[PDB]
RNA sequence: GAAAUUGUUGAAAGGGAAGGGCAUUUGAUCAGAC
RNA sequence: GGAAUACUGCCAGCUGGGACUGAGGACUGCGACGUAAGUCAAGGAUGCUGGCAUAAUGGUUAUAUGCCGCCCGUCUUGAAA
RNA sequence: AAAUAUGUAAGAAGUCCUUGUUACUUAAUUGAACGUGGACAUUUGAAUGAAGAGCUUUUAGUGGGCCAUUUUUGGUAAGCAGAACUGGCGAUGCGGGAUGAACCGAACGUAGAGUUAAGGUGCCGGAAUACACGCUCAUCAGACACCACAAAAGGUGUUAGUUCAUCUAGACAGCCGGACGGUGGCCAUGGAAGUCGGAAUCCGCUAAGGAGUGUGUAACAACUCACCGGCCGAAUGAACUAGCCCUGAAAAUGGAUGGCGCUCAAGCGUGUUACCUAUACUCUACCGUCAGGGUUGAUAUGAUGCCCUGACGAGUAGGCAGG
RNA sequence: GAGAACAGAAAUCUCCAGUAGAACAAAAGGGUAAAAGCCCCCUUGAUUUUGAUUUUCAGUGUGAAUACAAACCAUGAAAGU
RNA sequence: GCAGUCAAGCGUUCAUAGCGACAUUGCUUUUUGAUUCUUCGAUGUCGGCUCUUCCUAUCAUACCGAAGCAGAAUUCGGUAAGCGUUGGAUUGUUCACCCACUAAUAGGGAACGUGAGCUGGGUUUAGACCGUCGUGAGACAGGUUAGUUUUACCCUACUGAU
């Protein structure tokens, strides 16, 4: 969907020989708080043993972007389940939003590697800080002095269902 | 068909077994590597400097932690020189980097899961050579942080 | 052909599937025969005190 | 062959002792004493041939309705077809022993009359039904000492 | 003096079957009533 | 540092347009507004107006058009066969 | 030693105090069973539900079954022979899967209005030739579960990644120059000098150069390569992973993503909205059935009447009722 | 296993170890160590009268089995069986 | 198929738990082209006549590629179904096998096309004989003989005609 971006702080459950047990947090990319607190759930339930039922969410908060209207390059590291195994690669978007850069790379990987949402793991989102530090050229393509385009062959959709004239596609 | 169910049963229990000694493989690896903090503070039979005052109160510890800390820097300092002009850096330079960053960070909050050092947790860990039921019998692995301990 | 269950709990649970009636005062025929004589005799002894002191 | 449909047919597990646990049996046993009413669960002995109930007793609890001189007779409901049909069976001590929950629910009882008399000696009511489990209350859960550590996904075999 | 079946006259439909259901147009025909 | 606007939620806030329905048949109830007789949108539609008064609406009947519609009875787990 | 499935209990037919009976039992004034008298209801002993609960008599049809997921036994194996649990078809229409006993949705009195399920929205055909990011060009593309089957392997087709290397001390490609000396190393040969063969595999000078990578001559020569240097000036090479595409074998009347057709799609992956329509859901009317109720006055009727309220309605074999 | 004339796989005697690896009519499964095994002593309860219960089950019959009652006996110092 | 050596992927990063593609050797000699008069064949419900289409997995004819291919004649491949693919002999029959001629005598499907288009034999009995078995009546898918199905004027399809 349109994603979010939550902190979710959860716990285990208070006990007798462990008193104030420890508070672990993550970043969840969801689109509501209920799949949120699940892929918590999941998640520490893989790296710990704790359950849903042995434990319990202590704070769970949106987090919005800083500068919303700054375009920043993007470093995300993630993993993924093919037909064969599993891997891990790194990838570069250029966006102006940590939520934005999510979704494009949701598309990207259901459109070239055939990775559904069930099958993908987010391991890191980091902002690259300097350029000379972007390695993929299709980013780095953008980052040069006073860049200039075309676009050529305008095609115009309309109304009406005839025309009286033949179109101009200039530009 | 000529395989009828018993090769369906062969091939079920060898993929099985094959897939259930690789994902056991993998988790030993994974603690193996997660349990590095203990093996370099049990390293040198204790710090072997410090071999004879068997006693590490509150500063030793937190010198051992930044020491594990920044144990990699002379690989990060030789890639930082190594490092040429016009290249973007190499996938070790950002993972260690990362591994370095994100040791600090958890520094700042509560700096490594270590032995205690206020108790028997220094004979046990002299004479804890590498299981992984230390911390399930003796391991009194109490916490500490980069200022008064806590 | 030869032997199904199928069918056979639904057909049982049509009609529900019941428990059997309990009573005050169960009947004494299988319980030890000694026991049996003896409470009829103390039976009959309480009958005729309460007909005796109740009035 | 044919089909056997013998009285100890398929029980080669549920006869057997336990381990280490073979020879005489304890006195205990035979020094428990039951009345007409008792709860009994049913677990037969292998070493004890007479007095043995049929396998389908196994693991069945009943009440008891006669006491003879070495023997108790049990009622157990029995499902045949669409109905229950009660079952007497007269079983040697050995193969029985008392039910536990009957003894927590006596428990149970003679603590409910103890509360309701003290309540109604200190002037009040008191509500003697169990409860289920309730969700919990609010709470505070403070930080000091205790910031709160960023966990992530981890990787392949990079750290392996 | 029924039906099957047939003749004549009138009306209609018909580019490899006919018949049926729901809905309305067209033509013919018809009761109630204010 | 001082705001605004998004997003989510609430109102026993107001207000315009369209469609379907009008069961019941003296009074009785619960209310509302008014100091009170009264009034009311409160236990189910009334008010005003026009045309036509016959094949006009409607029925029957013969067709046409749109969509749908395999031959009945019987035995069988299974029938258009 | 799980999970799933399984027995019992969660009180008034109860608990406590006191003392009556007996031919049973105790050494006994002990017990056992059943009682008299007295005390204990705002919760009488966990939750949720309860369309009334309990009981009796009598009689019909049936006693060929089959299908699906999962767990299984015998036969290389079958739409082969057999079992376990649940759901269905038989006995059943309706919307969808073009078409179909069994799949998905949903079960049915007669109608009106509204909203939806599953499935869809280029045209057939009601409904966006919607919006967004990518991938793919097939000289049998591909297009939606059951269900109308095909990988490893090969591709100098394209897309995205992973790990190694080289590089302004000048990397990759190209042009040009060097490519030396013991030595025509040792056997075999008519002759084979790095290049028909067996042995071999060293040394010096080097910036570098093989007791030789190929072409070549009867044998020599000559050329090339391996390796160094000059010129030009920015990133390049290998192995591997997995997306879509091509190949990964097809049989005989003319034919089938349902058809037409479609190529920045009307294909494939993913996302966000709007819209379409079932005998399903909501509201209203009418019919019937079942249940709970009201109604004494005869002058006016049918007390079997009249009336008020609520719920429900599939059906083969078969039962009963009203006409 | 260690010892003893003939004695030599193996004849009889002595000691130590030995949770059953032996035996208990027959198939297999279960059970059993101051015993249910081996050796001795005494016996006839493998008797009489009839009800109740469990398995197969229609909760019919047949077979087999369980627990009491009323007699008469066996064994044992006895409880008991 | 069995046995052994390997060695890229492997046991979703382990080589030697345990696999294991591509290879590689062994084992099957009347082991110096020797013997082998042999069709060691298969086939029991089909075979033959007549006639028409379709597939390509191509025998010939057309055009190409490779080969120590001098020429001539062949061999191995690619595209390709436009066009052809016979006359006899013979065992129950057919395939296979022979004799020729030929450019060539390719392979298949259409209810193993054409068992109520036609025919030999079967389905398909009743008469009789031999062999074997049975006390016998009888039996045998062991052998040999003789032996009854017989539309079209209907609708469509097709060929011609109003
Ligand atoms: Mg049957
Ligand atoms: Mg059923
Ligand atoms: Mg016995
Ligand atoms: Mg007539
Ligand atoms: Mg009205
Ligand atoms: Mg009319
Ligand atoms: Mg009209
Ligand atoms: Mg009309
Ligand atoms: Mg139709
Ligand atoms: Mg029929
Ligand atoms: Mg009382
Ligand atoms: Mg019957
Ligand atoms: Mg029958
Ligand atoms: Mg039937
Ligand atoms: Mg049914
Ligand atoms: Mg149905
Ligand atoms: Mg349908
Ligand atoms: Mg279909
Ligand atoms: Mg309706
Ligand atoms: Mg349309
Ligand atoms: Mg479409
Ligand atoms: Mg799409
Ligand atoms: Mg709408
Ligand atoms: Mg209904
Ligand atoms: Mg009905
Ligand atoms: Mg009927
Ligand atoms: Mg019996
Ligand atoms: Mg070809
Ligand atoms: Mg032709
Ligand atoms: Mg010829
Ligand atoms: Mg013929
Ligand atoms: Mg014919
Ligand atoms: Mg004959
Ligand atoms: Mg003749």
């Amino acid at each position: 969907a349109h994603f979010k971006e939550y902190q979710v702080i959860g716990r285990r459950l208070p006990t007798e020989s462990v008193p104030e047990p420890k508070l672990f947090r993550m970043r969840i990319f969801a689109s509501n708080e209920v799949i949120a607190k699940s892929r918590y759930w999941y998640f520490l339930q893989k790296l710990h043993k704790v359950k849903k039922a042995s434990g319990e969410i202590v704070s769970i908060n949106q987090i919005n972007e800083a500068h919303p209207t700054k375009v920043k390059n993007f470093g995300v590291w993630v993993r993924y389940d093919s037909r064969s195994g599993t891997h891990n690669m790194y990838k570069e978007i250029r966006d102006v939003s940590r939520v934005a850069a999510v979704e494009t790379l949701y598309q990207d990987m259901a459109a070239r590697h055939r990775a559904r949402f069930r099958s993908i793991h987010i391991l890191k989102v980091a902002e690259i800080e300097k350029t000379a530090d972007v390695k993929r050229q299709y980013v780095k393509q953008f980052l040069t002095k006073d860049l200039k385009f075309p676009l050529p062959h305008r095609v115009q959709k309309s109304t009406k269902t005839f025309s009286y004239k033949r179109p101009s596609t200039f530009y | 068909h000529p395989k009828g169910r018993k090769y369906e049963k062969l091939v079920r229990a060898t993929m099985r077994e094959d897939k259930i000694a690789a994902k056991k493989k993998l988790h030993q690896d994974k603690r193996v590597h997660e349990l590095a903090r203990v093996k370099f503070m049990q390293d040198v039979v204790n710090s072997d400097t410090f071999k004879g005052q068997p006693i590490f109160d509150h500063a030793h510890t937190r010198e051992f932690i930044q020491s594990f800390i920044e144990r990699d820097d002379t690989e990060l300092d030789e890639l930082k020189k190594k490092r040429r002009s016009n290249r973007p850096p190499s996938n070790r330079q950002v993972l260690l980097q990362q591994r370095r960053d994100q040791e600090l960070k958890e520094f700042k909050a509560g700096f490594l899961c270590p032995d205690l050092s206020d108790a028997k947790n220094m004979e046990f860990l002299r004479n804890w050579n590498g299981t992984f039921g230390l911390l399930n019998t003796l391991r009194l692995i109490r916490i500490n942080d980069k200022g008064e301990q806590v | 052909k030869n032997h199904t269950a199928h069918n056979q709990t639904r057909k049982a649970h049509r009609n529900g599937i019941k428990k059997p009636k309990t009573y005050k005062y169960p009947s004494l025929k299988g319980v030890d025969p000694k026991f049996r004589r003896n409470h009829k005799h103390a039976l009959h002894g309480t009958a005729k005190a309460l007909a005796a002191a109740k009035k | 062959m044919g089909k056997s449909h013998g009285y100890r047919s398929r029980t080669r597990y549920m006869f057997q002792r336990d381990f280490r646990k073979h020879g005489a049996v304890h006195l205990s046993t035979y020094l428990k004493v039951y009345k007409v009413g008792d709860i009994v669960d049913i677990k037969a002995n292998g070493s004890i041939q007479k007095g043995m109930p049929h396998k389908f007793y196994q693991g069945k609890t009943g009440v008891v309705y006669n006491v003879t001189k070495s023997s108790v007779g049990v009622i157990i409901n029995k499902m045949v077809g669409n109905r229950y049909l009660e079952k007497r069976l007269n079983l040697r001590v050995e193969h029985i022993k008392h039910s536990k929950c009957r003894q927590e629910f006596l428990e149970r009882v003679k603590a409910n009359a103890a509360k309701r008399a003290e309540a109604k000696a200190q002037g009040v009511a008191v509500q003697l039904k169990r409860q289920p489990a309730q969700p919990r209350e609010s709470r505070i859960v403070s930080t000091e000492g205790n910031v709160p550590q960023t966990l992530a996904p981890v990787p392949y075999e990079t750290f392996i």
